[PDB]
C-alpha cells in the first residue's frame, strides 16, 4: 500500500546546454537555429528572379550582342549573377555611378 | 556525478508511464499500476511552451539588403558598413546565446519545484497515516483500495474517517 | 489476473545454433518483465530484469527483446549447459505474479 | 555474496500448521523485501506471498488467501512462513526470494534464490 | 523552381526559426545571423533512465 | 481556469485591508478584523520598485539627429542609413519586451513566495498549538487574547506558557 | 536595517571556517570545532563560476576600426558614423548592466536556497531527536559521540537504533 512521486522519461540523445553544467541530456526539446539550406535558388515574391549568364548588369544593361537569352525576363524579385562574370562591356571604359545602377534595378515591375 | 551536481530528492525517474510528465505509482491490493496528474501537465506543458512561443514570435521580421558594392575609391563605405553589419552580428550572438542559457535553467528550475510542490501536496493531505518510507515513497498504514487511492490524485480526505484507522496502527507498535 | 502462456512447450536443437521460443502476455505489461533459468537440480536464477539488461555475471549469449504483448528471447549460440527450463514473468502488475508453463529443451 | 538458509520442512497432515525460517545475510534486510515461490512436481512456478520493509505491506495469492500469514524479524534478520489448512494439492518446493528494494520503483523482479525446502502431506 | 521565404548564396532556408547560421547574406524576410554553432531550450525534465 | 493554473495554496485575497500588501485576520473574544505585516511590505515594496527604477534610471540619454535627406544620385546611402536605423529598432523592440516579460514572473513569484514563508514564519512558531483548519488559517485550541495574538505578528512567543495549556486541549480530545 | 529587508532564517555568519561555504559546528562530549560540505560547496562553486565563464566567454571578438576622419564637406558622414558608434554604445551600457543586476540576484538567491535545503536535510535525516533550540541549531536529546556525529553529515543515519534512546527522553519529560 504505496504511492510514489516520479517524472516521465523516455530514451532520448538530445543534448542541451546550460550555465550550472553542460552537454546534459534532456527529453524534449527545440532548437532556435537553421544550419541547412536546400542548395538551390527559387522563385521567391511569387515572380521568377532572372539569371544572368555569364554576364554582368552592366554588359547586359548597355546590350552587349551576348547575354541575347535573357530579354523576356523583364519582372523579377532579384537578379543573380556569376562570381567572375566574363562577358561584361566589350569596349573598355570606365561605367561612371555603376554602383547606383545596381541597386536602383535590383528590383523592378 | 552529475545526480550529484542537482541532488535532487528524487532519483532518475521512471520510463513506463507515458500519459504525463508528473504522475503517481499507486501500489495496493487489486490495484497495482501507474497514473498521472492530469492537473499538474497541462498546467505546466502550456507555460513552458508559451516561453519558446515568446522567443520565437518576438523575432519581428522586415525586408533586408545585402551588403552594397563599392568601387575602389569609395572604402570608407565599404568599412563602415562592415563595422555596422559586424556590430549587429556580435550583438545579437551575446543576446541570443545569453537567453537561451539564463531560460534554460529557468524551465530547469521550474520541473524541480514541480515535484516538489506536488510531494508536499500529499504530505499534507494525509500525515500521520503514513511513513516516509524513503524517496518520495509513501506506507499507508491502513487498508487502502482504488477508490479510496483516487482521493490523494483529488484535493479530497477525509482524515476523522481514516483517523479512528490510524489507531488501530498505533495498536501495531 | 495478468494471464501469460509460452508455446510451443517441447525443442530440441543442436548446440550451437539458434533457437527462439516467445512467450504471449495479456494486456501489455509495458517493458517490465523477467527472463528465468532453471537447470535441472538446482533453484532458479535471473537472467534479464526489464527485458533490457542481463544480470551480474551473466554470459552474454542471450538476448532480451521485445516490448508490450509481443516478447521474445533469443540465443546467439547454445551450449549443453542452455538446456533448461525457461520462464517468463512479468510485474507491470503486481497484486500477483503468474508464470509461464515451461519449456524444456534437450538433446540426446 | 548472499547467502539465505531456510529450514522447517518436513511431512505435514492436513489441518495442521508448519513454520518456515528462513534466515537473510549478505544484505541489507531493513530496506529490501522477501517473497515467496512454490512449485509444484512437474509445473510452472507459483507465487504465494510478498512483504515489504518494516511489515506494514503484505500480499497474499488468491489461492491461499485468508489463511496464510507471514511476519519478519529484523533483529534476526529472518522470515517466517506461517500457515494451517494443509491442501492435498500443496506438495510442492517453498524457496526464498529477495525483492528489488523498498523505496525504489518497477519492483518484483528476484535476485537472489536459495535452494528451499519439501513440504508434503499425507492422508 | 520553388518557393523560399528568403534566399541565400548558397541557397534558401525553411521555416520561420528566429536564427540561422547558414550565411551572413539574405534577400526577404527571414532572421538574423549568428555565428553560434547550436542552441535549444527544453520542455521536459532531465532524462535520466537508470543508474 | 486561471486560479488552476497558478494553483496557489491561498485564496483570490481579500479587499478589507488597506494599509499594505500582507496581513492576518486575527479574530478573538473581544477582538476581531484585519491587520498588515509592516515588517514584510516595507520590505518588498522597496525591492520591487527598485527594479523598476532600475530599468527606467538605466536609459542613458544622449542628442540624436533624425534620418538625414539625400538626392537621388546617393541611393546608397539612404539604404545604408534605413539599415541601420532599423537594425536599432529591431534589437530594442525584442530587448525591452523579453525584459518586462521575463522580469514579470520573477516579480510575481516573488510575491507569491513572500506569501508561502510568511506563511511558514507562523506555522514554525507555535506548532502543537494549532489545527490546520484550512487554507492559511489556523485555530487556537488554547484561549488567546489580543496582547497574546501580537505575539505572532512579532518575533516573539512563549510555548512553555502555553504548552500547559495544551494539556488542557488533549484533555478535550 | 539590512538584514531586516532580507529576513534571513540564519544569522550573519561565522568567521571561524575556513575550508568550505556551508558547514557545521559539531559540539558533543570530547569533541567541538566546525566543519564543511564537501557535497555542497564544490557543488555551489561550479555553477557560480560557469555563469561568470559563460559571461566572460560570449564575449567573441574581432579586429575593430576607429572612427575615420572626413573633410568638412561631408559631413553626413560623420553625423551617421557618429549615429551608429553611439547606438552601439547605448546598446552595451543597458544590455551589460542590466544583465550582471538580474544575475546578481539570481546568485545570492542561489545562497541563500543553497543554506535552506541543507538546513532542511538535516531535520528530515532525525525529526524526533532533535529540539529547534533557535535559529537552525539541533539539541541531541540522547548522547551521540563523533562516529555518531558523522552519520548527519553521511547521508546515513539508524534512526530505530536511537528511537529506543528516544523512549529514555520521554522518560526525563
Ligand atoms: C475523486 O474524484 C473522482 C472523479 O473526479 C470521483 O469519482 C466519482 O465518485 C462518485 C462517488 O465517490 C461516484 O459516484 C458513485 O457512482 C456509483 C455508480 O454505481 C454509485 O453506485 C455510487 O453510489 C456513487 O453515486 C462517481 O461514479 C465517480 N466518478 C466516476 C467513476 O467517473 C470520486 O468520488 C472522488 N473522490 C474519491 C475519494 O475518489
Ligand atoms: C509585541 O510587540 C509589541 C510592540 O512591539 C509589544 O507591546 C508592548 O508590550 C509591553 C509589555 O508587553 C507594554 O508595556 C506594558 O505597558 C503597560 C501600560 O499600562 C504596563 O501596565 C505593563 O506593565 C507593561 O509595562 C507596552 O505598552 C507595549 N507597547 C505598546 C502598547 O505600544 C508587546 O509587548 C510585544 N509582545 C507581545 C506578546 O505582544
Ligand atoms: C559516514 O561516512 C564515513 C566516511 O564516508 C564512514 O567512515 C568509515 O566508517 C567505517 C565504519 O563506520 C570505518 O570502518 C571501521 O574501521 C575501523 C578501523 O579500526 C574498524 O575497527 C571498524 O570495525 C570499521 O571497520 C571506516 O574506517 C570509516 N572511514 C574512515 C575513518 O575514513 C562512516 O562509517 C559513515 N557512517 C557514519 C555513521 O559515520
Ligand atoms: C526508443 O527506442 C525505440 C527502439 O528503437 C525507438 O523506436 C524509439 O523511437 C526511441 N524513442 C524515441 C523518443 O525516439
Ligand atoms: C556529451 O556526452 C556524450 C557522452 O559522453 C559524448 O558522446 C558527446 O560527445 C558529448 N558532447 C559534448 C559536446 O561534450
Ligand atoms: C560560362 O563560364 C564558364 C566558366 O568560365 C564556362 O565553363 C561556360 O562555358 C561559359 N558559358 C558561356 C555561355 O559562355
Ligand atoms: C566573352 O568571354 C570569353 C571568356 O569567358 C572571351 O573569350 C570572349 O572573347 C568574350 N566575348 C565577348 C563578346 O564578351
Ligand atoms: C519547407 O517547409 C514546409 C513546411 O513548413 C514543407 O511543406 C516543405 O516541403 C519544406 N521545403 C523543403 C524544400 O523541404
Amino acid at each position: 500500500d504505496t504511492i510514489c512521486i516520479g517524472y516521465h522519461a523516455n530514451n532520448s540523445t538530445d543534448t542541451v546546454d546550460t550555465v550550472c553544467e553542460k552537454n546534459v541530456t534532456v527529453t524534449h526539446s527545440v532548437n532556435l537555429l537553421e544550419d541547412s539550406h536546400n542548395g538551390k535558388l527559387c522563385l521567391l515574391k511569387g515572380i521568377a528572379p532572372l539569371q544572368l549568364g555569364n554576364c554582368s548588369v552592366a554588359g547586359w544593361i548597355l546590350g552587349n550582342p551576348e547575354c541575347e537569352l535573357l530579354i523576356s525576363k523583364e519582372s523579377w524579385s532579384y537578379i543573380v549573377e556569376t562570381p567572375n562574370p566574363e562577358n561584361g562591356t566589350c569596349y573598355p571604359g570606365y561605367f561612371a555611378d555603376y554602383e547606383e545602377l545596381r541597386e536602383q534595378l535590383s528590383s523592378v515591375s | 556525478g552529475l545526480f550529484g551536481a542537482i541532488a535532487g530528492f528524487i532519483e532518475g525517474g521512471w520510463t513506463g508511464m507515458v500519459d504525463g510528465w508528473y504522475g503517481y505509482h499507486h501500489q495496493n491490493e487489486q490495484g497495482s499500476g501507474y497514473a498521472a496528474d492530469q492537473k499538474s501537465t497541462q498546467n505546466a506543458i502550456n507555460c513552458i511552451t508559451n516561453k519558446v512561443n515568446s522567443v520565437i514570435e518576438k523575432m519581428n521580421t522586415q525586408f533586408t539588403a545585402v551588403g552594397k558594392e563599392f568601387n575602389k575609391l569609395e572604402r570608407r563605405m565599404e568599412n563602415l558598413n562592415k563595422k555596422v553589419d559586424d556590430g549587429f552580428l556580435d550583438i545579437w550572438t551575446y543576446n541570443a546565446e545569453l537567453l537561451v542559457l539564463l531560460e534554460n535553467e529557468r524551465t530547469l528550475d521550474f520541473h524541480d519545484s514541480n515535484v516538489k510542490n506536488l510531494y508536499e501536496k500529499v504530505k499534507s493531505q494525509l500525515k500521520n497515516n503514513a511513513k516516509e518510507i524513503g524517496n518520495g515513497c509513501f506506507e499507508f498504514y491502513h487498508k487502502c483500495n482504488n477508490e479510496c487511492m483516487e482521493s490523494v490524485k483529488n484535493g479530497t480526505y477525509d482524515y476523522p474517517k481514516y483517523s479512528e484507522e490510524s489507531k488501530l496502527n498505533r495498536e501495531k507498535i | 489476473e495478468i494471464v501469460m502462456t509460452q508455446s510451443p512447450a517441447t525443442l530440441s536443437v543442436s548446440p550451437g545454433d539458434r533457437a527462439t521460443l516467445s512467450c504471449r502476455a495479456s494486456q501489455s505489461v509495458s517493458t517490465e518483465l523477467a527472463w528465468y533459468q532453471q537447470k535441472p537440480g538446482q533453484a532458479p536464477r535471473l537472467l534479464i530484469y526489464g527485458a533490457s539488461t542481463r544480470a551480474t555475471d551473466i554470459p552474454a549469449r542471450f538476448s532480451g527483446s521485445g516490448s508490450g504483448t509481443e516478447f521474445t528471447l533469443t540465443i546467439s549460440s547454445l551450449q549443453s549447459e542452455d538446456f533448461a527450463v525457461y520462464f517468463c514473468q512479468q510485474y507491470n502488475n503486481w497484486p500477483p505474479i503468474t508464470f509461464g508453463q515451461g519449456t524444456r529443451l534437450e538433446i540426446k | 555474496e548472499v547467502q539465505l538458509l531456510e529450514s522447517g520442512g518436513g511431512l505435514v497432515r492436513p489441518g495442521g500448521s508448519l513454520r518456515l525460517s528462513c534466515k537473510a545475510s549478505g544484505f541489507s534486510f531493513s530496506r529490501h523485501g522477501l517473497s515467496w515461490v512454490r512449485q509444484a512436481p512437474g509445473k510452472g512456478l507459483e507465487w504465494v506471498s510478498s512483504i515489504s520493509g518494516s511489515s506494514l505491506s503484505r500480499y497474499y495469492a488468491d489461492s491461499v488467501k485468508g489463511r496464510f500469514t507471514i511476519s519478519r524479524d529484523n533483529s534476526q534478520n529472518t522470515l517466517y512462513l506461517q500457515m494451517n489448512s494443509l491442501r492435498v494439492e500443496d506438495t510442492a518446493v517453498f524457496y526464498c526470494v529477495k525483492d528489488r528494494l523498498d523505496t525504489a520503483v518497477p519492483r518484483g523482479w528476484f535476485d537472489s534464490w536459495g535452494q528451499g525446502i519439501l513440504v508434503t502431506v499425507s492422508s | 523552381e520553388c518557393d523560399a521565404k528568403c534566399q541565400t548564396p548558397q541557397g534558401a532556408i525553411n521555416s520561420s526559426l528566429p536564427f540561422q547560421n547558414v550565411h551572413p547574406v539574405t534577400i526577404g524576410e527571414c532572421p538574423k545571423y549568428v555565428r553560434s554553432a547550436k542552441l535549444r531550450m527544453v520542455t521536459g525534465l532531465r532524462n535520466i533512465p537508470s543508474i
